[PDB]
C-alpha cells in the first residue's frame, strides 16, 4: 500500500513522457490526474496509519544496492511521521497542480511531456522524503534537481529560461557535493548510512558545516539564494511545486531528519534570510518575484526557528507542511491572474470582474502568509515567533521581517484587487473549467484542515512570555499591513535601488567570480596545454 | 629473530610437502581455506605456496566479515524499529556489537595508506581520556573537550 | 575440472621455466683467446 | 578461456578467406560469437577460485593468459563494445585495421606476462598511425602525437620488464616478486602515466580521439583507457606497492591537478568531440587515484567506475558521429535547436550526458561513492578535494546543453533507424548497470 | 660566439597577428547608461526628482 | 672554460659551505652557469638556461 | 527540385544523372560562416600567437605551480596525521629525508 503512490507517480511519469503519442493531449489530461487521485488515497491511507496511530513501517525493496567490500547499502523506505506528514503534503499538492495544468498548458505544444516531468518530478520527492538510508535521500535529491532543470528550462528558445536551468544545476551541485562529504563522513565514524544508526551525540564541526552547506543549496538560504528568483523562467505549474514544497522544504527536511546542525550558525543564517528576502520582495515589481521572495523569508523563519528550542524541528516541519498550500495557492492563482490579463507586472494589475473562487483563495492564502489570527499560517508562524524570544537576536530580525512581510503581502493584495484597472483596454481572456475550480478547492480544503487537525504537537502548549510579548507580531503585522495599503515609502530610492538588484550577489558573481573562473580556464588551456605545451 | 639459509630451505621442503599432501585429494574448497599455513618468514612473498593460501585464507576471512556486519546491521535495525523511543537505552548493546564488527572488517585489511576506521570514536575518546589524564596530573590546562560517556549511540 | 591440478601444474610449469632460464643465463666468454676461464672445455685448434 | 582466445586468433583470420563482399556480415557475427564466446568464459570463471578464475599456457612464459576481476570485466567491456564499431566502419581497410586493433587489444587484457603484454599492446601502433591519419579526415599531427607518446612510454615499460625479467629470472605475474627499486616503478608507471591521460602527459589523447573515425574514437575512450587499469592491477601494485606508498603524496598531487586542469580546459572547448574527450581525461584520474591507495574499496571501485565510463563514453562519441553524420560539424555554436529538431536524439544525448555527471540512476553514481569512500578511507581531505571540484564538469555540461537545446534551426536532422539500434544496446546496459547490476 | 640560443626559435613575437577590425554582437540600445558609483549622491534628492516623484498629489 | 670553471668552483663552493654531497650543489651550480649564459639574452632564455 | 533517395522497399539506386537533385543525406547540412570558420581556425591555432612575457610566466607559475604546491602540501599534510593517527613510525617518502626505513605496515604486526 505505500509502495503504491510512488508507482502511480512513475507510472503517469513513463506512460505520458514515452506513451504520449497512444495517449494524446486528453489521455494526459485523464491519466495524471487520475493517478495523482489515487496516490492521494495512498497517502492519506499513509498518513492516518503512521501519523495519527504511531506505525512506522520499513519496506526493503531489495539488498545491496551498492556492495563493494565494507560499504554496503539497500533501497529501503521507512515511513516514520516526518516522512507521512510529506508525502500527505507533497501528494495534495502535486494533485492540485497536475489538476491545474490541464488548462495552463493546453496552449503549450509538449502537454504530455510536461505532465510526464511533474509526476517524475513528485515521485523523486516521494523517494526523497521516504528513503530509510542516506543513498536513497541523494538519489531523490538529484532526482528533483535534475526535474528541475528539464522543468525551469522548458522554453529552450529563451536564452534567459535556460541560463536560469544552468544556474539552479550548478548551485545544487555544489549543495549535493557537501551533502556527499557529509554522508562520507557519517558513514566512515558511524559504520551505516540508516538513520537509526546514524545518531550522533557529538559530532565534529566539519560535518555540522557540510550538512548546513547542503542545506542551504535546495532550501535557498543566503549566498545561495540566486538561483530560487531565477527560476521564474518556468511555467507557472513548476514554480508552485519547486517552491511550495519540492525543493525549498528538502534542505529543512535534511536537517530536521538529522539533527547535527549547530544552534549560532543556523539562527544567523535564518533571520538574516528572511530579513534580505523580505527586502528584496519589498523592491520586487513581478507577481511571481514578490511570491518567491516571500517563500525565501519564510524558509529563513523556518531555519531560524531550529535554534530556539528542541521543538524547532518540529516547528519547523508544521510551518513547512501550513507553508506549502497557502504558498501553492497563491502561485497558481499568480498564474491565472497572469493568463487572464497577460501582464506580469503588478503596475498594470487592477479591479476587474471575475471568479468568486479565484479571488477567495488569493485573498486567504495572503491572509496566512500575512499572519492573520485564527489562520494555519498564524498559528505555525506565532510558535516560531514566540519561542525565539530567548533568542535576542533572532527575534528582532524576525520581527523586522514579519513587518516587511505584512508590508509587501498588503500591497500585492492591493494591487491585485482594490487598485483601479491598470491594463490597457484590449480584448483579453481566460475562462476557468471545473477542473481549475477543483484544484482551488483542494487548496482551501487543505487550508481549512490545517486549522482544525494543526501543524504541530506542540503547536498550542504555552510559551510562559507576557501579554505583551506574546501578541506583538500580531500588532507588527497589522502595522505593516497598513502601511502597505497606504503605499507609503519606507526607504531612500539608493535603498529602494539597491533591494531590486538583491544586494548585487550575481553582479558580484559576474564580475569576480565568473571571471576568475574563466582565467583559470584560459591559463590552464590557451596558455599551457595549447601554448606552452603545443608544438608550432 | 634471525632466519639461516639452513631454516629457510628446510620450511621450503616441508612447504612442498604440503603442497604434495594437498594435490593427493581433490577438494572444490581448495581456494577457501579454513586454516593458514603458519610460518616465521620474513616475507610471505619468499614461499609462493604459502602466500596464495594465505591471501586466499585471507579473503575468505574478509567475506565472512562482511556478511557478518550485514547481519549485524540487520538486528541493530530491528531493534531499533521495536523499542520506538527506548531504542537509546536498549540498542546500546547491539549498536557496540555492529560497530566492533565494522571496525575489524574495516581495519583488518585497510590497507599500507589507509587510516584506521574509527567507527564509534573509540580512538577519540581514548585519547581524549588519556590527553585529560596528564593535563590534570600535570597541572596543566586541556584545550580540548573531556571524554565522553557516550558518543555515539553504542560507542 | 580440477582447479587445484591446474593452478599446481601451471606454477611449476611457470617456475620450471625460470629455473632454466636462470641456468641459461650462467654464461661465461667463450672467447677462443680466454684459455683461462675455458680451461677445462674440450677444445681443438687447427691454426 | 580456450574458447575465447581461438575465437580471438579466428576473427582477424577470418578476413583472409571472405569474398570481400561479405566482410562486413562475416565481421559482425564474429564480433557476435567472440562476445559469445567471453559469456562462455565468464560461465566457466568460477568463483571459489579466488586469486585466478582460469590460467592457461601454451608452452612458455610468454604465452600464459589468464582471467582475473579486472581483466574478465575489461575483456566483457570489449567484447561487448566491439559490433558497435564493428557496424559503423565500412570498408575493407578499415575493417582489417580495427580487427587486427582489437584482436592485439583484447589479447593483451588476457595476457600475464609483461613482456607478452608489451608485444600486444604496441603492435596496434602503426594500424592507429595509419587510422589516425587517413587521407581525407585525419591529422598528421594527431597520428605522430599519439604514436609518439605511446612509443616512448611502451619503450620505458619495455625496460623495466627487461630489468624484472634479468633480475628476477621471470616477469611472469603468477610467480610472486616484490621490487623497491625506484627507477623500475619509474619504468612501469610512465606507461600508465601516459596512457591513462594524467596530466601533462595527456595531449595526445584529444588530438587522436578529434581525427579519429567514430569507431576509432569509439574503441579508444571504451577500452584503450582502461588497458591501463588492468597494467596496474596486473604488472605494477604486486611487484611495485612500495613506490606507490613512497610517492602516494605525488601521485595525488599530480591525480588532482590532472582532473583540475582538464577539467577547466574542457571549458574553452568548442568541438564537441574535444569535450567528450577532456571530460574522459579528468575521469581518469578518480580511477589512478582509487587503485593506487591499494585498498580493496580503491581497486573495485576503479574497475566498477572504468566499466561506468567505458558504457557512458562510448554512448556520447557514438551520438556525436551521428550528429556529425547528419550535419557535418561538431561545433556546438552551428548546432542548434536539436531538441525541437531531434527529439529522439536529444531525449538519448541528455541520458547519456546526466550519465556523465553521475547522476544516481547511472553506473557512473555508484562506481563515484565507492571510489570517493575509498578516498575518504586515505583522508578525508583527499575526498573533499575531488567531491568539491566535480561542479566544474557540471558548468561545461550544463552550457554545452544549453547552447545546443534550443535556438533557430531549419534543419530536421534526426537519426534513422540504423542509429537507434546502435545505441540501443549501451541504452539497456547503461541502465541495467545503474540499477545495480554491475 | 655563435650559440643554439641564437638560431632557436624563440617565442618572442606573434607569428599571426589578430584582425583589427572585431565583430561586436548587435545589443538592445539603453539610452542612458552611466553607472552609479556612488551610494550617497545629491541626485537621489534633487530639486526636480522632488518635483516630478515626491511632491506630486497622488 | 669560463662556463666549466664557473660550474666547478660554485659546485665545490656549495658542497664546502654545506658540507654535504646533495643534488642541490649540481643545481646551483648550473643555475649559475645558466644565468652567466643568459646575461645579455631575450626574455625566455634567462628561464630556460639556469633550468637546462 | 527534389527526390526521394531512400526507398524502404529496398529497391533504392543512386540517380546520379537526375536533374532534380536527390533528397539524400546532404540535404541536411548546416551552412557554414567564413567568419566562423575563421574563428574556429584561430580557436584551434592558438599556439601561433603565444608569447613569453613575463605575464604570461607570472598567470602560469602563479596559478599552475602554485595549485601543485598547495596540493603536495596538503598531501604531505595529511601523511603525516595519518602516520600519527595509526602509530606507525614516521614513513621514509621519496623527498622527506628521515632515518628510518618504515614504508608498509607489516600486516602481522600490530601497531
Ligand atoms: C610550473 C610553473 C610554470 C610552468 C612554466 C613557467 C615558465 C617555464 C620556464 C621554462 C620555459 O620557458 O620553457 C620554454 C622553452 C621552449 O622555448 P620556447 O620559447 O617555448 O620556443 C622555443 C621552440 O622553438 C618552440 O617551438 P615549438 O612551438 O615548435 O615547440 C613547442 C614545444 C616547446 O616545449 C618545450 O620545449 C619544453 C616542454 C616541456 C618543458 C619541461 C619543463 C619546463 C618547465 C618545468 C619547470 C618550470 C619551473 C620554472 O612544446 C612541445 O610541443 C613539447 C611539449 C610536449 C611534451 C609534454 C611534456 C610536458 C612535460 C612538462 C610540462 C611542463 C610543466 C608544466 C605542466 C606541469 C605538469 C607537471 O622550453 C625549454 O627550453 C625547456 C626548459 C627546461 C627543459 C628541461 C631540462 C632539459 C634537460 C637538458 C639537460 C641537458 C643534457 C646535456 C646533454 C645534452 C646532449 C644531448
Ligand atoms: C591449416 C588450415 C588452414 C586454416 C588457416 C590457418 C592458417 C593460419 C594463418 C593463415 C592466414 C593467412 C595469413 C595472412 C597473410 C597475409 C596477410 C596480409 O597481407 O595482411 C593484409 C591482408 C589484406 O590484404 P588486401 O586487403 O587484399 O591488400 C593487401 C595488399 O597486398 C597490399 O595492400 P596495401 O599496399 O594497400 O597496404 C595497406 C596496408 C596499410 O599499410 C600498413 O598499415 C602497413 C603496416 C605494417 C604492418 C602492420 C603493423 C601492425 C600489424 C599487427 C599484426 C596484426 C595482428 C595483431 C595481433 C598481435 C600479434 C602480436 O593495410 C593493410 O595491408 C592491412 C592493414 C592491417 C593488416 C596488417 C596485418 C598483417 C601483418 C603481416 C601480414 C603477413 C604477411 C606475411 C608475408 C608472407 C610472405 C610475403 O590480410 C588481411 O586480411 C588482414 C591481416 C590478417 C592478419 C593475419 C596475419 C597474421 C599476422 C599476425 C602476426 C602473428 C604471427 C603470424 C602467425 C599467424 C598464425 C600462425
Ligand atoms: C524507452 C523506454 C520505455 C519503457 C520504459 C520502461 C519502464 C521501466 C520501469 C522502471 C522500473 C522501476 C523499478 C525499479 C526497481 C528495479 C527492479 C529490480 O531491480 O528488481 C529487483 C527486485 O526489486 C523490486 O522489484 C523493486 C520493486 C519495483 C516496484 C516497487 C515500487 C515501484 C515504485 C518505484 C520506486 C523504486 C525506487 C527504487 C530506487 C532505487 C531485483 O531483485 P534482487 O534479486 O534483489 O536483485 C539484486 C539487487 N541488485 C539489482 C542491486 C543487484
Ligand atoms: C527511480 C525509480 C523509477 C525511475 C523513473 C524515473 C522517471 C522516468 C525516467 C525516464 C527515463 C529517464 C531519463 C529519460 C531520458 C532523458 C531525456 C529527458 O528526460 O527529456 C528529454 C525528452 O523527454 C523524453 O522524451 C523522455 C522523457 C520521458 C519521461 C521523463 C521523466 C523525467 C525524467 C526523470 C529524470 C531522470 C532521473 C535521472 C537522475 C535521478 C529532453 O527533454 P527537454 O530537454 O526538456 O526538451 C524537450 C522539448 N521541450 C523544449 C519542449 C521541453
Ligand atoms: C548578512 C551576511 C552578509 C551578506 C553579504 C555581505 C557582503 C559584505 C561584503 C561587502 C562589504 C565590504 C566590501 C569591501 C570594501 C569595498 C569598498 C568599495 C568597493 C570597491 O571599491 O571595489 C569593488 C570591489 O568589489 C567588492 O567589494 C567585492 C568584495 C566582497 C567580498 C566578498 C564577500 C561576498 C560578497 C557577496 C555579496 C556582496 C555583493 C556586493 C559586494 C568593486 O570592484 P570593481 O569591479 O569596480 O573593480 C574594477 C574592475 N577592474
Ligand atoms: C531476461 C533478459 C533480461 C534482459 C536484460 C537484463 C540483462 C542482465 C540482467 C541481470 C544480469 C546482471 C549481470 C550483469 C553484470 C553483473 C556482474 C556481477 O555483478 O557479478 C560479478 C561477476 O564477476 C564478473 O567478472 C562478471 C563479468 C561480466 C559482467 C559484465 C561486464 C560488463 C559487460 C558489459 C556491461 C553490460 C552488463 C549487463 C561479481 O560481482 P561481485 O563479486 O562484485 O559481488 C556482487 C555485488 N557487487
Ligand atoms: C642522457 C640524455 C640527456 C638528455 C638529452 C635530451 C635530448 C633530446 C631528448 C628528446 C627526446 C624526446 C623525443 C621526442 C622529440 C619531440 C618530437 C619531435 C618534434 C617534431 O617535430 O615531430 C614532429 C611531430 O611530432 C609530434 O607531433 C610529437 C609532439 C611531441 C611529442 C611529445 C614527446 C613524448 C612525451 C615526452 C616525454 C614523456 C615522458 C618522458 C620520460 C614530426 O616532425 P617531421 O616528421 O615533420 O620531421 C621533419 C623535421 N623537422
Ligand atoms: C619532482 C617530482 C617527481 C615527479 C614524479 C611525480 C610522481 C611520480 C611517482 C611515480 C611512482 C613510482 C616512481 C618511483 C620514483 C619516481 C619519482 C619519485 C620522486 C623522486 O624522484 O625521488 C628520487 C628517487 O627516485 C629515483 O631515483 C628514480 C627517479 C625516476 C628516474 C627518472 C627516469 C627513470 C627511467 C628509467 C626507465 C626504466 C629503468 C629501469 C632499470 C629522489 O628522491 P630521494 O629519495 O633521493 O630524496 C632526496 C631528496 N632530499
Ligand atoms: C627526468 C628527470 C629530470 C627532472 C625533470 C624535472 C623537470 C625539469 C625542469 C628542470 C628543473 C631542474 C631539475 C629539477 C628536478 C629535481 C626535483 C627538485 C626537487 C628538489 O629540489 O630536491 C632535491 C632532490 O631531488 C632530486 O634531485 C631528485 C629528483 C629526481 C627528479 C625527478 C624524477 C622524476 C621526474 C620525471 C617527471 C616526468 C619525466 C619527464 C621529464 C634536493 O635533494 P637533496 O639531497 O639535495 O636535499 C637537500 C639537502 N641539501
Ligand atoms: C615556479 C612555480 C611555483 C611558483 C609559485 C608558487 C607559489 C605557491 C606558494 C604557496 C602555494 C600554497 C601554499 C602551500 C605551501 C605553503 C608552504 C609549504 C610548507 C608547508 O608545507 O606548510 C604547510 C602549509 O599548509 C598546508 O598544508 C597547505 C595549505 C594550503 C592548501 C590549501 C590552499 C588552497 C586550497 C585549494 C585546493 C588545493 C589543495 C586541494 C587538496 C603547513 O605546515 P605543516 O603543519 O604541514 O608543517 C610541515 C613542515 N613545513
Amino acid at each position: 500500500m505505500f509502495l503504491l503512490a510512488v508507482y502511480f507517480l512513475f507510472f503517469s511519469a513513463i506512460a505520458n513522457g514515452f506513451f504520449g503519442r497512444y495517449l494524446g493531449v486528453r489521455g494526459s489530461q485523464l491519466l495524471g490526474p487520475s493517478a495523482l487521485f489515487l496516490a492521494l488515497l495512498c497517502s492519506g491511507t499513509i498518513f492516518y496509519e503512521v501519523c495519527i496511530q504511531g506505525c512506522s513501517t520499513n519496506i526493503k525493496l531489495f539488498e545491496n544496492f551498492v556492495y563493494s567490500n565494507e560499504l554496503n547499502v539497500s533501497a529501503s523506505f521507512l515511513y516514520d511521521p516526518l516522512a507521512a506528514t510529506m508525502t500527505l503534503t507533497v501528494v495534495w499538492i502535486s494533485c492540485a497542480v497536475h489538476a491545474y495544468q490541464n488548462l495552463y498548458m493546453r496552449g503549450d505544444g509538449s502537454q504530455t511531456l510536461f505532465t510526464s516531468y511533474l509526476s517524475a518530478f513528485t515521485g523523486f520527492m516521494l523517494i526523497l522524503v521516504a528513503g530509510q538510508n542516506l543513498v536513497m535521500l541523494f538519489i531523490g535529491w538529484e532526482g528533483i534537481g535534475v526535474c528541475s532543470y528539464l522543468l525551469i528550462g522548458y522554453y529552450g528558445s529563451r536564452v534567459s529560461a535556460v541560463k536560469s536551468a544552468n544556474k539552479s544545476l550548478i548551485v545544487n551541485k555544489i549543495s549535493d557535493g557537501f551533502l556527499l562529504g557529509s554522508m562520507l563522513y557519517l558513514w566512515f565514524y558511524t559504520g551505516s548510512f540508516s538513520y537509526c544508526s546514524l545518531a550522533t551525540f557529538q559530532i565534529p564541526d566539519v560535518v555540522s558545516i557540510l550538512v548546513l552547506l547542503g542545506a542551504i543549496g535546495k532550501s535557498s538560504q543566503l549566498f545561495f539564494h540566486v538561483w530560487l528568483a531565477d527560476a521564474m523562467e518556468g511555467p507557472t505549474p513548476v514554480s508552485a511545486l519547486i517552491h511550495a514544497a519540492t525543493l525549498v522544504t528538502a534542505g529543512i527536511y535534511v536537517l530536521c531528519k538529522l539533527n547535527l546542525h549547530s544552534q549560532s550558525a543556523v539562527g544567523i543564517l535564518g533571520a538574516a534570510t528572511a530579513l534580505m528576502g523580505g527586502l528584496f520582495g519589498l523592491a520586487a515589481n513581478d507577481l511571481k518575484r514578490v511570491i518567491a521572495f516571500s517563500t525565501c523569508s519564510q524558509l529563513g523563519y523556518m531555519m531560524a526557528v531550529l535554534s530556539t528550542c528542541d521543538d524547532g524541528a518540529d516547528f519547523a516541519m508544521g510551518h513547512l507542511v501550513s507553508h506549502a498550500g497557502f504558498k501553492a495557492t497563491l502561485f497558481l492563482s499568480a498564474g491565472l491572474s497572469i493568463a487572464k490579463e497577460n501582464n506580469n507586472f503588478l503596475n498594470r494589475y487592477g479591479s476587474r470582474q471575475g471568479s468568486p473562487t479565484l479571488s477567495f483563495a488569493t485573498t486567504i492564502a495572503s491572509l496566512n502568509l500575512l499572519g492573520f489570527p485564527e489562520l494555519g499560517g498564524f498559528y505555525s508562524k506565532e510558535s516560531i515567533l514566540n519561542n525565539a524570544y530567548i533568542n535576542q537576536g533572532v527575534s528582532i530580525i524576525l520581527t523586522l521581517a514579519t513587518f516587511l512581510t505584512a508590508f509587501y503581502t498588503s500591497k500585492v493584495l492591493a494591487q491585485l484587487y482594490l487598485f483601479p484597472y491598470g491594463n490597457g483596454r484590449q480584448q483579453k481572456s481566460f475562462d476557468i473549467d471545473a477542473t481549475t475550480l477543483i484544484c482551488f478547492g483542494l487548496l482551501l480544503s487543505e487550508m481549512l484542515l490545517r486549522i482544525f487537525t494543526g501543524s504541530s504537537l506542540s503547536q498550542n502548549m504555552t510559551t510562559n512570555l507576557p501579554a505583551h510579548i506574546k501578541n506583538l507580531p500580531f500588532w507588527v503585522a497589522l502595522s505593516g499591513a497598513l502601511s502597505g495599503l497606504a503605499t507609503t515609502n519606507l526607504f531612500s530610492s539608493n535603498f529602494m535601488r539597491f533591494f531590486g538588484n538583491r544586494g548585487g550577489f550575481d553582479v558580484f558573481y559576474a564580475r569576480k567570480c565568473s571571471n576568475v573562473f574563466y582565467h583559470n580556464a584560459y591559463v590552464s588551456y590557451t596558455l599551457l596545454d595549447r601554448g606552452f605545451l603545443k608544438l608550432y | 629473530t634471525t632466519a639461516t639459509i639452513e631454516e629457510r630451505r628446510a620450511f621450503h621442503k616441508e612447504v612442498l610437502d604440503i603442497v604434495q599432501s594437498k594435490l593427493a585429494n581433490k577438494n572444490s574448497e581448495w581456494a577457501r581455506p579454513e586454516e593458514p599455513i603458519l610460518h616465521n618468514l620474513k616475507s610471505e612473498k619468499e614461499e609462493p605456496h604459502v602466500y596464495y593460501h594465505n591471501n586466499n585464507f585471507r579473503v575468505t576471512r574478509q567475506l565472512i566479515h562482511f556478511e557478518k556486519t550485514k547481519i549485524f546491521e540487520d538486528e541493530l535495525d530491528k531493534c531499533m524499529r521495536t523499542h520506538g523511543e527506548a531504542k537509546y537505552r536498549k540498542c546500546q548493546e547491539i549498536a557496540k556489537r555492529f560497530q566492533a564488527s565494522c571496525r575489524v572488517a574495516s581495519n583488518l585489511e585497510r590497507g599500507p595508506n589507509a587510516r584506521k576506521r574509527d567507527v564509534g570514536f573509540i580512538y577519540q575518546n581514548n585519547k581524549l581520556r588519556e590527553l585529560e589524564k596528564d593535563a590534570k596530573e600535570l597541572g596543566l590546562n586541556n584545550p580540548f573537550p573531556p571524554s565522553s560517556p557516550r558518543t555515539t549511540i553504542g560507542y | 575440472v580440477d582447479s587445484q591440478a591446474e593452478w599446481y601444474a601451471e606454477y611449476d610449469k611457470l617456475e620450471k621455466a625460470r629455473q632454466k632460464r636462470r641456468i641459461w643465463k650462467w654464461r661465461d666468454s667463450d672467447s677462443r683467446d680466454e684459455y683461462a676461464i675455458n680451461a677445462e672445455e674440450p677444445v681443438i685448434y687447427i691454426r | 578461456m580456450s574458447l575465447y582466445l581461438f575465437m580471438l586468433f579466428l576473427q582477424p583470420l577470418s578476413l583472409s578467406f571472405v569474398s570481400r563482399s561479405f566482410s562486413k556480415i562475416s565481421s559482425l557475427m564474429m564480433s557476435f560469437a567472440t562476445l559469445w564466446s567471453a559469456v562462455y568464459m565468464w560461465f566457466t570463471s568460477n568463483g571459489a577460485n579466488q586469486t585466478f578464475y582460469q590460467v592457461v599456457s601454451w608452452g612458455s612464459d610468454w604465452s600464459t593468459f589468464g582471467v582475473c576481476y579486472t581483466s574478465l570485466y575489461i575483456s566483457l567491456l570489449c567484447a561487448f563494445i566491439f559490433p558497435i564499431c564493428v557496424i559503423l566502419v565500412q570498408g575493407y581497410r578499415a575493417l582489417s585495421i580495427l580487427i587486427c586493433i582489437q584482436t592485439a587489444v583484447s589479447l593483451s587484457i588476457v595476457s600475464l606476462h609483461m613482456l607478452a603484454f608489451y608485444a600486444l599492446f604496441e603492435s596496434s601502433l602503426l594500424l592507429f598511425f595509419i587510422l589516425i591519419g587517413r587521407r581525407k579526415y585525419g591529422s598528421l599531427s594527431a597520428a605522430y602525437n599519439i604514436s609518439i607518446y605511446t612509443f616512448i612510454s611502451a619503450l620505458g615499460f619495455l625496460i623495466s620488464a627487461f630489468w624484472l625479467n634479468w633480475s628476477f629470472g621471470s616477469v611472469c605475474a603468477l610467480l610472486p616478486n616484490e621490487e623497491a627499486n625506484s627507477f623500475v616503478a619509474f619504468g612501469i608507471f610512465i606507461l600508465l602515466w601516459v596512457k591513462a591521460p594524467l596530466v601533462p602527459f595527456h595531449l595526445w589523447l584529444p588530438e587522436a580521439h578529434v581525427y579519429a573515425p567514430t569507431a576509432g574514437s569509439v574503441l579508444l575512450a571504451g577500452v584503450l583507457l582502461k588497458i591501463s587499469i588492468v597494467g596496474l592491477h596486473v604488472f605494477f601494485l604486486p611487484i611495485c606497492a612500495s613506490s606507490i606508498v613512497k610517492a602516494f603524496p605525488l601521485i595525488l598531487s599530480i591525480c588532482l591537478g590532472s582532473f583540475i586542469f582538464s577539467s577547466f580546459s574542457t571549458l574553452k572547448q568548442i568541438d564537441l568531440k574535444k569535450i567528450v574527450a577532456y571530460s574522459s581525461i579528468s575521469h581518469m584520474a578518480i580511477v589512478f587515484l582509487s587503485s593506487a591507495t591499494n585498498s580493496g574499496l580503491g581497486i573495485q571501485g576503479a574497475v566498477l567506475y572504468c566499466i561506468a565510463h567505458g558504457l557512458i563514453s562510448p554512448g556520447l562519441f557514438l551520438l556525436v558521429g551521428i550528429l556529425y553524420k547528419n550535419t557535418n560539424t561538431k561545433l556546438v555554436f552551428y548546432l542548434r535547436g536539436l531538441s525541437q529538431q531531434a527529439p529522439v536524439w536529444w531525449s538519448v544525448w541528455v541520458f547519456f550526458m546526466l550519465g556523465n555527471l553521475a547522476f544516481p540512476l547511472f553506473p557512473n553514481f555508484i562506481a563515484e561513492v565507492v571510489c570517493l569512500s575509498a578516498l575518504f578511507k586515505n583522508h578525508e581531505l583527499y575526498a573533499y578535494a575531488f567531491i568539491f571540484f566535480s561542479f566544474v564538469g557540471t558548468v561545461y555540461s550544463s552550457t554545452v546543453l544549453g547552447r545546443l537545446k534550443g535556438g533557430v534551426s531549419s534543419q530536421c536532422v534526426d537519426a534513422s533507424r540504423l542509429d537507434v539500434i546502435s545505441w540501443n544496446p549501451l541504452v539497456l546496459a547503461t541502465v541495467v548497470t545503474g540499477i545495480g547490476y554491475m | 660566439v655563435k650559440t643554439l640560443a641564437d638560431y632557436i626559435h624563440w617565442r618572442n613575437k606573434p607569428s599571426s597577428i589578430p584582425p583589427v577590425d572585431e565583430y561586436r554582437p548587435p545589443v538592445p540600445l539603453v539610452n542612458y547608461d552611466k553607472l552609479s558609483t556612488q551610494f550617497f549622491s545629491k541626485l537621489d534628492n534633487d530639486p526636480v526628482i522632488n518635483r516630478v516623484l515626491r511632491a506630486p498629489k497622488v | 672554460t669560463l662556463l666549466g670553471a664557473i660550474f666547478c668552483a660554485t659546485d665545490a663552493l656549495y658542497e664546502n659551505y654545506s658540507g654535504k654531497k646533495s643534488y642541490t650543489s649540481g643545481m646551483v651550480a648550473g643555475a649559475a652557469t645558466g644565468a652567466v649564459f643568459a646575461i645579455g639574452r631575450p626574455l625566455p632564455q634567462p628561464l630556460v638556461w639556469p633550468l637546462v | 527540385s527534389s527526390r526521394i533517395a531512400g526507398d524502404t522497399t529496398g529497391k533504392y539506386t543512386p540517380n546520379i544523372f537526375s536533374p532534380e537533385t536527390p533528397m539524400d543525406r546532404s540535404f541536411s547540412h548546416v551552412p557554414k560562416n567564413p567568419f566562423w570558420e575563421a574563428w574556429v581556425f584561430r580557436r584551434d591555432n592558438i599556439q601561433r600567437e603565444f608569447v613569453w612575457t613575463w605575464q604570461t610566466i607570472f598567470d602560469l607559475a602563479t596559478f599552475v605551480g602554485g595549485l601543485y604546491v598547495a596540493m603536495y602540501a596538503t598531501a604531505s599534510f595529511c601523511s603525516r596525521q595519518n602516520d600519527k593517527r595509526n602509530g606507525y613510525p614516521e614513513r621514509n617518502y621519496y623527498f622527506s629525508d628521515s632515518k628510518s626505513n618504515f614504508v608498509i605496515p607489516d600486516e602481522r604486526e600490530f601497531y
